[PDB]
RNA sequence: GCGAAACCACAGCCUGGGGAACGGGCCAGGC
RNA sequence: GCAGAUCUUGGUGGAAGUAGC
RNA sequence: CUGCCGAAGUUUCCGGAUAGCAGAAACUCAGAUCAGUUUUAUGAGUAUGUAAAAUGAGAGUUUCUAGUGGGCCAUUUUUGGUAAGCAGAACUGGCGAUGCGGGAUGAACCGAACGUGAGGUUAAGGUGCCGGAAUGUACGCUC
């Protein structure tokens, strides 16, 4: 495998009011629940179930049961932010988020933009 | 003021469509073991006072007027003051000699006639 | 969500009851549903369990083809006694394998009926076509032979499409317009 | 003929006073909005001013050919496209009577057009075109200043496959 | 190509019914693309129509329309309740519908 | 070629369950 | 004031172009 | 034809005379009484009856005058039983005069008792499909 439920793994929340946020497992309550934390201020330390999260490939060195302050310092030290963003997963998600906000005028400018890019067809020319 | 009718379908006698000997006119089912009397599901409806229509709009035609049967010119003159509430209806046995004089009189009186073009032709 | 005028469903790894229920509901929605690979339908439970279930049914016409087995399950989930359920059945075409008209068409799957997403790991399941092989169906061997023949041709088309796709993909970044206004997420 | 001949039940004094319509927040003048119904459905137009209930709207004549017209505010989708400078064009002439249908009149005597049906025809006066020619004069530089605005208003809005109106933002 | 389609595709599912009693006055309409009752709140009050054709032509047009309006959501899966000017025929179950974007509040 | 009468609520495939018979009408299945 | 009374009188059907002569 | 009232289906003596149930009329009363009521306390033996606080409803008559004057099921109590079941009484209501939602279906089961309708919300029961409604969430058990 590539992903295991271990202390220090970075997980992505996919259910509830914290959907789309990033968190790192701090403690293993049980095979169905785990304690997570995030350096972001709006994300508090909480116990979440594995059904509401997906494990990313990023694993970061954390002592068991670290406090939020220590986790935030370790998160900055290990440069987890912009490392997940370097993955194509985050770029796909970020592109989807930016696409959702796009209004009608931006959509119109896109169609003209992708119309110009389409006619290139410089293959075998 | 709009005329509201609680029901437009008539109340047919039960089992009147299975026999020619039993007419369509409504008869109360006296049978005790009858499903129609006990008002099961799928059984037909029965005349109840709940179906009674508004008192103000009772006897009113869809145009808002109440029919008034007229047999001669003297009858139609009674509607001089009630031409916005009543419509003249010439009786079926009134001849064409009198039907024309009722229609001409009802025209000056400003009275609607429900069957003004009956048993006559026109000549412009 | 969004629908199509005609739908081609790949019945490989789909549970019989779960797929039939979704298909029957879609048929009553006016959609036209075509189910291919009906002989790879899976049913939860041991192959002994379904063999006696079918053997009990053998003890009307006892159809042996896997496509007609699936149609029977779909038929029971429709008001076939009325005209509405009669018209729904005529809008379904269950076939074994992938016939040529549906060979070159997109084949969707129903995640609510997929065996992997609905069956506990390690649970014994039986394949409808494999189960029907010992009840009277005698075309399983040839149906597999065409399936591998179709797969080889399908794989060759995919390589041609993938090789062609590499050309536009390479030229996608060649055009500066892509990088110039990629701020829209595109 | 004047003393009331019937009971003539006078209506009871109603207490429904007419208060001004509250338009939406996003239906401001100068907003590029999509017409939802009518003969110009799908056309994108520029809101000049808000009438008592409707929007006095127009698409530039040379862009999409939508004359100065009234549109109901419920039959308009207000897109979030950048605003257009409309403070430079006077809109006091756009009243209820300005758009009001010309009174169906004409003392036609018996026969000729009354019977022979030699009826006359209608035509828009040059006065309406004269005011119209002014508004695009004061609006075309505004739409030309920002990019794609001239091409935006020329196109007609439409829904493609997989477009969910409730989700995607206008 | 690309048509106009200033509306949203929808399907007529059934009447507002219990197990054994139907109420044709209200029809259950599935606005495809709407997946929950909260999403259905956008389409409340919109004008829905049933466009069909008849062989006999009236005013040189063979297309007839029954207009309606979406009233309220039905269930947790985004199906809505619609009342039409004429009750929709029972044979139009599974038939398509058009949900306009007007009246609009966006 | 000449020619009845009895009889006639209406009908007419099964399988079960349907407590009161229920099968011929009812409910779930086949036809 | 009728749908019944193996109701009364009259007319008329399916059985039937059958049984049959 | 419509509308409004509307039982009883049984005490008791014995085919009955009563009574009860349901109406009519005349009376006197709301500062008068009454209750398939709950209490308080007196006593008596957790209950019991009696007497006097809460709650609700205006109450008490007198006269004569139609119908009923079978039961079924269910609940509880029951005495003996006795292959085991059951039988026997009694206690109490429902149906019998009563449609409606559910219960696959069904007269006794779960809700609910009915003018004609629009809208809303629920009960019982339900939300894979037939079938209106989550192929909902969170735990487990079961092959």
């Amino acid at each position: 495998f590539k992903r295991y439920v271990e202390v220090g793994r970075v997980v992505l929340v996919t259910k509830g009011e914290y959907t789309g946020k990033l968190a790192v497992i701090v403690d293993i309550v049980d095979h169905k629940r785990a304690l997570i934390d995030s350096p972001c201020s709006e994300f508090p330390r909480q116990v979440i179930r594995y059904g509401s999260v997906v494990l990313t490939h990023i694993v970061m060195k954390l002592p068991r049961g670290a406090r939020s302050g220590i986790v935030a310092k370790k998160w900055k030290a290990q440069d987890v932010c912009n490392k997940w963003a370097s993955s194509a997963w985050a770029k796909k998600l970020e592109a989807k988020k930016v696409r959702s906000q796009l209004n009608d005028f931006d959509r119109f400018a896109v169609m003209r933009l992708k119309k110009q890019r389409r006619e290139q067809v410089n293959v075998a020319v | 003021v709009n005329i509201i009718k609680k029901r437009t379908k008539p109340f047919k006698r039960h089992q009147s469509d299975r026999f020619k000997r039993v007419g369509e006119s409504w008869r109360k089912p006296r049978g005790i073991d009858s499903c129609v009397r006990r008002r099961f599901r799928g059984t037909i409806s029965m005349p109840k006072i709940g179906y009674g229509n508004n008192k103000k709009t009772r006897y009113c035609m869809p145009n808002g007027l109440k029919a008034f049967l007229v047999r001669n010119v003297s009858d139609v003159e009674l509607l001089l003051m009630h031409n916005k509430t009543y419509a003249a209806e010439i009786a079926g046995n009134v001849s064409a000699r009198k039907r024309v004089e009722i229609v001409e009189k009802a025209r000056a009186l400003g009275v609607k006639v429900t069957n003004a073009g009956a048993k006559v032709r026109s000549q412009e | 969500s969004e629908f199509q005028k005609v739908v081609v469903i790949d019945a490989k790894g789909h549970l019989l009851g779960r797929l039939a229920s979704v298909v029957a509901k879609q048929l009553l929605g006016g959609q036209k549903v075509v189910v291919v690979r009906c002989e790879e339908l899976n049913i939860s439970g041991h192959f002994f369990r379904n063999k006696l279930k079918y053997l009990a049914y053998l003890r009307a016409f006892h159809f042996r083809a896997p496509s007609r087995i699936f149609q029977k399950a779909v038929r029971g989930m429709l008001p076939h006694k009325t005209a509405r359920g009669q018209a729904a059945l005529e809008h379904l075409q269950a076939v074994e394998g992938i016939p040529p008209p549906f060979d070159k068409q997109k084949r969707v799957v129903v995640p609510a009926a997929l065996r992997v997403l609905r069956l506990k790991p390690g649970r014994k399941y039986c394949t409808v076509g494999r189960l029907s092989s010992e009840v009277g169906w005698k075309y399983n061997d040839i149906v597999a032979k065409l399936e591998e023949r179709r797969k080889v041709k399908s794989a060759a088309f995919y390589q041609a499409k993938l090789a062609k796709q590499k050309k536009i993909a390479s030229a996608k970044e060649a055009s500066p317009v892509n990088q110039k206004l990629s701020q829209f997420g595109y | 003929k004047y003393y009331p001949a019937y009971r003539e039940n006078v209506p009871k004094k109603a207490r429904k006073a007419v208060r001004p319509t509250k338009l939406r927040a996003s239906l401001a003048p100068g907003t590029v909005c999509i017409l939802l119904a009518g003969r110009f459905r799908g056309k994108r137009v520029v809101v000049l001013s808000q009438l008592e209930d409707t929007l006095v709207v127009t698409g530039p004549y040379k862009v999409n050919g939508v004359p100065i017209r009234r549109v109901n505010h419920r039959y308009v989708i207000a897109t979030s496209a950048p605003k257009i400078d409309v403070s430079g064009v006077s809109v006091e002439k756009f009243t209820k009577a300005y758009f009001a249908k010309q009174k169906r009149s004409g003392p036609v005597k018996k026969d000729e057009a009354f019977f022979a049906e030699n009826a006359p025809k209608n035509a828009l006066p040059a006065e309406r075109i004269a005011d119209q020619k002014a508004v695009d004069a004061k609006l075309l530089p505004a739409i030309k200043a920002i990019p794609n605005m001239k091409e935006y208003l020329a196109a007609s809005f439409a829904l493609s496959n997989g477009d969910r109106p409730h989700l995607m933002k206008f | 190509a690309q048509g106009h389609r200033l509306y949203v595709k929808a399907k007529h599912l059934s009447f507002q019914r219990s197990k054994h009693v139907i109420h044709p006055g209200t029809s259950i309409v599935k606005i495809e693309g709407c997946d929950s009752k909260e999403e259905a709140q956008f389409y409340l009050g919109k004008r829905v129509c049933y466009v069909y054709k008849s062989s006999k032509a009236v005013r040189g047009s063979k297309i007839r329309v029954i207009w309606g309006t979406i009233a309220r959501p039905h269930g947790n899966s985004g199906a809505v309740r619609a009342r039409f000017v004429h009750n929709l025929p029972a044979k139009t179950f599974g038939s398509s519908l058009r949900v306009m974007l007007y009246p609009s509040n966006i």
